[PDB]
């Protein structure tokens, strides 16, 4: 099948480069038009790049001109995006995707139809921080939580019980404040089940090498 | 360039029912007969699909519930039935002119009964405390629709600074929605006042839901 593989991406400075690539297999890649787009922490798509399949032509628009250059090695199969003068608001998930010429009733139309799963850009002068993990105690059912403060960057991975615990669980997106993110997670048990069996809040954070596992107790 | 605007931004629709989503572009988007106007489906966690290419033509593996139409200037993504897994982010796309674009994209929900939140409270934790810190949690969990009042009262007075408010994303299983709020003090503040007090304002009452404790 097709597939196309994005890496490289990675937490940078403001004005640091970076470059990405995007490993193709499956399909000729020398004969295809090849695209980089990405998705806003808004969760909105914008056009970055696109190349011919020689190589010889390259579009993007204004707000990244002079400052990304799409390349291509048709040798390694590969997709290349150069990103230098990293600004904050390129902070985004970056796609890989193949534009091919499909049939339609008359004639035909290239359209992007084949995409990787992305490879994030965070830019951000924010300092690495571990997170501070905190309790959330208190009919047949009791609500317990966990308080996840002041970490950086994204993403935390929150469990209860090591993943015995899956059910009836909210896990709430993280929010940015002074360049530190702080999210909390809601468990709910059966009361016969808490506090006379143990509840624990897992948390990891890999960007700081941490694991912590909080025992929810009473009061 | 050729700017898109979709509409609406968000739309929730029953099961069964008729979603449909309008984009419409500044300039024509076909040139004889053919058409560069492409719809994507985007689901949280995975690239976006090709769904619809040429207006009208359905992409692979896309099922006869999704159709497209339009001409020019003004086209159409209607899904009927919908169903369960249909909820994403929808996008209009064109490539007739270089720099390509993207409508802003339209959040497709289900539409389910509306249900009142169940409220819990949380003083700070006294870890927190240790720390110098002292934050209030309050969850607002398995309520629909999305939109929900929240007002912290400090003994009796509202608070609004040091509020941070973070909704899930809707529920797969049964689609409600969940929504934290968290009131950031510091430990002074904190013991120098007595009662915290969190109202849930949802439309499925007038009357607030009010969870509280006294910080003895
Ligand atoms: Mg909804």
């Amino acid at each position: 099948d097709v597939q196309l593989v994005e890496s490289g991406g990675g937490l940078v400075k403001p004005g640091g480069s970076l470059k990405l690539s995007c490993a193709a297999s499956g399909f000729t890649f020398s004969s295809y038009t090849m695209s980089w787009v990405r998705q806003t922490p808004e969760k909105r798509l914008e056009w970055v790049a696109t190349i011919s399949s020689g190589g010889d032509y390259t579009y993007s628009p204004d707000s990244v001109k002079g400052r990304f250059t799409i390349s291509r090695d048709n040798a390694k199969s590969t997709l290349y995006l150069q990103m230098s003068s990293l600004k904050s608001e390129d902070t985004a998930m970056f796609y890989c995707s193949r534009a091919e010429f499909i049939t339609t009733a008359t004639w035909g139309v290239y359209a992007m139809d084949y995409w990787g799963q992305g490879t994030s850009v965070t830019v951000s002068s924010a300092k690495t921080t571990p997170p501070s993990v905190y309790p959330l105690a208190p009919n047949s059912m009791v609500t317990l939580g966990c308080l996840v403060k002041g970490y950086f960057p994204e993403p935390v991975t929150v469990t209860w019980n090591s993943g015995s615990l899956s059910s009836g669980v909210h896990t709430f997106p993280a929010v940015l404040q002074s360049d530190l993110y702080t999210l909390s997670s809601s468990v709910t048990v059966p009361s016969s089940t808490w506090p006379s069996e143990t509840v624990t809040c897992n948390v990891a954070h890999p960007a700081s090498s941490t694991k912590v596992d909080k025992k929810i107790v009473p009061r | 360039d050729i700017v898109l605007t979709q509409s609406p931004d968000s739309l929730a629709v029953s099961l069964g029912q008729r979603a449909t989503i309008s984009c419409r572009a500044s300039e024509s988007v076909d040139n004889y007969g053919i058409s560069f106007m492409n719809w994507f489906q985007q689901k949280p966690g995975q690239p976006p699909k090709l769904l619809i290419y040429a207006a009208s033509n359905q992409g692979s593996g896309v099922p006869a519930r999704f159709s497209g139409s339009g001409s020019g200037t003004d086209f159409s993504l209607n899904i009927h039935p919908m169903e369960e897994d249909d909820t994403a982010m929808y996008f209009c796309q064109q490539s007739k002119e270089v720099p390509w674009t993207f409508g802003g994209g339209t959040k497709l929900e289900i539409k389910r009964a509306d249900a009142a939140p169940t409220v819990s409270i949380f003083p700070p934790s006294s870890e927190q405390l240790t720390s110098g810190g002292a934050s209030v949690v309050c969850f607002l969990n398995n309520f629909y629709p999305k939109d929900i009042n929240v007002k912290w009262k400090i003994d009796g007075s509202e608070r609004q600074n040091g509020v941070l408010n973070s909704w899930t994303d809707q529920d797969s299983k049964d689609s409600t929605y969940s929504m934290s709020s968290t009131l950031t003090l510091t430990k002074d503040e904190y013991e120098r006042h007595n009662s915290y007090t969190c109202e849930a304002t949802h439309k499925t009452s007038t009357s607030p839901i009010v969870k509280s404790f006294n910080r003895n």
